[PDB]
């Protein structure tokens, strides 16, 4: 039931901000990530 | 940004309907394919290039509908749901002013592809960065995007220039009023003349020259009795046709080889351009400069891009 | 921060043990350096019209008159082929001089330092990175710190308390819905808005969106403590 | 104290030492206490 498909690639999950005039958003928490980097 | 995606097929270019020139052709052999392989890892490059200065968030963020940015007027760098397309109003004057010889090279076996992302999509990802920008700071490039007030942000972008936040809130009429005075002048000056967009024009009008001269080359003789191949083989048998074309074949192949080196060379122009603007985005739009001019002129405040035809436009906000 | 370091750090063993991709740009140029290598070697192989590729055949076979236009042939075609690779390796090594320019610039500013420029330095605000060795290249383990529990709160630009106007020294003021507090600007941890978190400018009629609150100062009750010593002084004196 | 600035209790920070840590308005205020208590003392006289 597998096939190839075609699409318009969609670029991301859609997101309004909750933006307002008094409003913030502030962590209460983080986390520490790594990534690699590869460079020639 | 990027340029036309070129494609070519070599034997197109040197051997447009003759077999006698494929057989020829074939005593060179892998000229052929790796100058497609050449042509080839430059057209690859374009998404890349694309992809690496506009799809620096992977999640799409949309303004609220209303607009109380502290007297901040976005709305002449901000889509416009009216359109045809989506672009805001200072991109179409953009689009407007970048300009059969793309039917000549149509001929010739010479093509262009398009980019993977269209100029709708690539006002997409820009609607999203600039949105970003005004609603939620740089908190957006470094985590999950937090919202902020407007003049709470530049209050932030002040500190960041050692201008102490009272001296904003203090004039942020002035400072709106301002911002507004100068996107007015955005529209002016991009709507008056177009020799500002003179960068983009000219990496376009190298490209299409090079196209045009390379056309332009079979239309020579190299020292064959004709430059038109045909012409060759319906006058000369297999003795002397193939005397008359190998020439043709190196003339042309020559032609081909110096038109690639020269795509090549300036593919490497183009990608260190793309590298600047990824940067540009990377810390002038997602960031606050602490680097001086790097985001244009005077203290950096914040940048909005702006999508171009092959390009991108930074509007740089400035303390001054 | 020391757990989700190793937490990380083993995420990293995990990434290269589980996908062929991660090493690409690397296992790419040594891919272009032996392909461009074996292309140059198949022109070996191509007539380019001779009687042969075989240069000794052709000696077998025709005089010094003969054997020079033959001879001639692979002498150009070869030519250009050297002249061919060569370009396009002249070409890559312009790649490969940009890349360790900005691979020395990130060595400098991502190893010997901490850059505060955005993105430049992994994703997330930088804290570190490590360099590893790599055929022909160089990794970078970038370690940065991510905001990860973000919560909605209002917010006022400034306060109204003597009927002057007050701001965050550093920092932001935020309300619980209830109390007003002040916090820094990248981690949720409010505080009793004082005059030492604050400094003062002016009174509140020129602020859009200022909000009334008590400033509380840390030498009042130092004075009020300070009354009330006084006070039972004066009340002991007045016993004798 | 105005070089410092101060979070939580002892028990968190791992290796944190004991010293103590001075403040420029307790002797400020404890001159004003022995100009005070020179006041209180005299108005015994009288
Ligand atoms: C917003 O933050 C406020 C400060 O954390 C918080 O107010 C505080 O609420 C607690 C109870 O939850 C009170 O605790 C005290 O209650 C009496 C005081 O006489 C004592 O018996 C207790 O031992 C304890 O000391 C605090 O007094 C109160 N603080 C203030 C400044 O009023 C709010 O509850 C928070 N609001 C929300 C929506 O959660
Ligand atoms: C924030 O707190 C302020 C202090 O309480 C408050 O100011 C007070 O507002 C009222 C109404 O404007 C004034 O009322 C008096 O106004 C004149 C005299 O100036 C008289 O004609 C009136 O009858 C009345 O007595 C107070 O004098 C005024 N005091 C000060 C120092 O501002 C703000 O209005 C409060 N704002 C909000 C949004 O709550
Ligand atoms: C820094 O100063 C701290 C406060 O003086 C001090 O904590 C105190 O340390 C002593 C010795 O560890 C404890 O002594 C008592 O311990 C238990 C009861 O808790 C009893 O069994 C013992 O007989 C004894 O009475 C104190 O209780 C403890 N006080 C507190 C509030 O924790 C630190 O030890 C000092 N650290 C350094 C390195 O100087
Ligand atoms: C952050 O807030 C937005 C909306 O702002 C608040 O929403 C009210 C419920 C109330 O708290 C008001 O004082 C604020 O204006 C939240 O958006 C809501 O999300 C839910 C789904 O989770 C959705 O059903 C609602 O329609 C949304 N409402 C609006 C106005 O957008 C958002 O979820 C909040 N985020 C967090 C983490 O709390
Ligand atoms: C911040 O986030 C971390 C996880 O990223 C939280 O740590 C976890 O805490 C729960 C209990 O609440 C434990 O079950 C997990 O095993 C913990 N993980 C780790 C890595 O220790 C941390 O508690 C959060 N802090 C706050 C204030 O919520
Ligand atoms: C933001 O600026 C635009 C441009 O001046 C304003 O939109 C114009 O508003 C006037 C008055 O209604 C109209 O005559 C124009 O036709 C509008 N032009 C466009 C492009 O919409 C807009 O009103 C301003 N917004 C604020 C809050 O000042
Ligand atoms: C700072 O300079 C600005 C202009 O850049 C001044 O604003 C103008 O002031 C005059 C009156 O002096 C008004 O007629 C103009 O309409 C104002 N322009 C705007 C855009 O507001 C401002 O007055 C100066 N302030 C100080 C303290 O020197
Ligand atoms: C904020 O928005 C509300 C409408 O939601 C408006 O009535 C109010 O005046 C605004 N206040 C500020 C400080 O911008
Ligand atoms: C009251 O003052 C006297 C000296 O005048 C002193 O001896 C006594 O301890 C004081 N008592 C109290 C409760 O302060
Ligand atoms: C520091 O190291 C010594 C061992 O050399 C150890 O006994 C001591 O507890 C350590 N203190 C801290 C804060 O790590
Ligand atoms: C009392 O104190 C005053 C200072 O307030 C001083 O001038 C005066 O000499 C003192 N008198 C006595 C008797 O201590």
């Amino acid at each position: 039931s597998q096939s190839i498909i075609a699409y318009t690639m969609s670029l991301g999950a859609e997101n309004s901000v909750a933006y307002s005039n008094n409003s913030i958003a502030i962590p209460t928490n983080f986390t520490i990530s790594v990534t690699t980097e590869i460079l020639p | 940004v990027s340029m036309t995606k070129t494609s070519v097929d070599c034997t197109m270019y040197i051997c447009g309907d003759s077999t006698e020139c494929s057989n020829l052709l074939l005593q060179y052999g892998s000229f052929c394919t790796q100058l497609n392989r050449a042509l080839t890892g430059i057209a690859v490059e374009q998404d890349k290039n694309t992809q690496e200065v506009f799809a620096q968030v992977k999640q799409i963020y949309k303004t609220p509908p209303i607009k109380d940015f502290g007297g901040f007027n976005f709305s002449q760098i901000l889509p416009d749901p009216s359109k045809p397309s989506k672009r805001s109003f200072i991109e179409d004057l953009l689009f407007n002013k970048v300009t059969d010889l793309i039917c000549a090279q149509k001929f010739n076996g010479l093509t262009v592809l398009p980019p993977l992302l269209t100029d709708e999509m690539i006002a997409q990802y820009t609607s999203a960065l600039l949105a970003g920008t005004i609603t939620s700071g740089w908190t957006f490039g470094a985590g999950a995007a937090l919202q902020i007030p407007f003049a709470m942000q530049m209050a932030y972008r002040f500190n960041g220039i050692g201008v102490t936040q009272n001296v904003l809130y203090e004039n942020q009429k002035l400072i709106a009023n301002q911002f507004n005075s100068a996107i007015g002048k955005i529209q002016d000056s991009l709507s008056s003349t177009a020799s500002a967009l003179g960068k983009l024009q000219d990496v376009v009008n190298q490209n299409a020259q090079a196209l045009n001269t390379l056309v332009k080359q079979l239309s020579s003789n190299f020292g064959a009795i004709s430059s038109v191949l045909n012409d060759i083989l319906s006058r000369l048998d297999k003795v002397e046709a193939e005397v008359q074309i190998d020439r043709l074949i190196t003339g042309r192949l020559q032609s081909l080889q110096t038109y690639v080196t020269q795509q090549l060379i300036r593919a490497a122009e183009i990608r260190a351009s793309a590298n600047l603007a990824a940067i540009k985005m990377s810390e002038c739009v997602l960031g606050q400069s602490k680097r001086v001019d790097f985001c244009g002129k005077g203290y950096h405040l914040m940048s909005f891009p702006q999508s171009a035809p092959h390009g991108v436009v930074f509007l740089h906000v400035t303390y001054v | 921060i020391a757990n989700q370091f190793n937490s990380a750090i083993g995420k990293i063993q995990d990434s290269l043990s589980s996908t062929a991709s991660a090493l690409g740009k690397l296992q790419d140029v040594v891919n272009q350096n032996a392909q461009a290598l074996n292309t140059l070697v198949k022109q070996l192989s191509s007539n380019f019209g001779a009687i042969s590729s075989v240069l000794n055949d052709i000696l077998s076979r025709l005089d010094k008159v003969e054997a020079e236009v033959q001879i001639d042939r692979l002498i150009t075609g070869r030519l250009q082929s050297l002249q061919t690779y060569v370009t396009q390796q002249l070409i890559r090594a312009a790649e490969i001089r940009a890349s360790a320019n900005l691979a020395a610039i990130k060595m400098s500013e991502c190893v010997l330092g901490q850059s505060k420029r955005v993105d430049f330095c992994g994703k997330g605000y930088h804290l570190m990175s490590f360099p590893q060795s790599a055929p022909h290249g160089v990794v970078f383990l970038h370690v940065t710190y991510v905001p990860a529990q973000e919560k909605n709160f209002t917010t006022a630009p400034a306060i109204c308390h003597d009927g002057k106007a007050h701001f965050p020294r550093e920092g932001v003021f935020v309300s619980n819905g209830t109390h007003w507090f002040v916090t820094q600007r990248n981690f949720y941890e409010p505080q009793i808005i004082t005059t030492d978190n604050t400094f003062v400018s002016g009174n509140c009629d020129v602020v859009i969106g200022i909000v009334n609150n008590t400033v509380y100062d840390p030498l009042q009750p130092e004075l009020d403590s300070f009354k009330e010593e006084l006070d039972k002084y004066f009340k002991n004196h007045t016993s004798p």
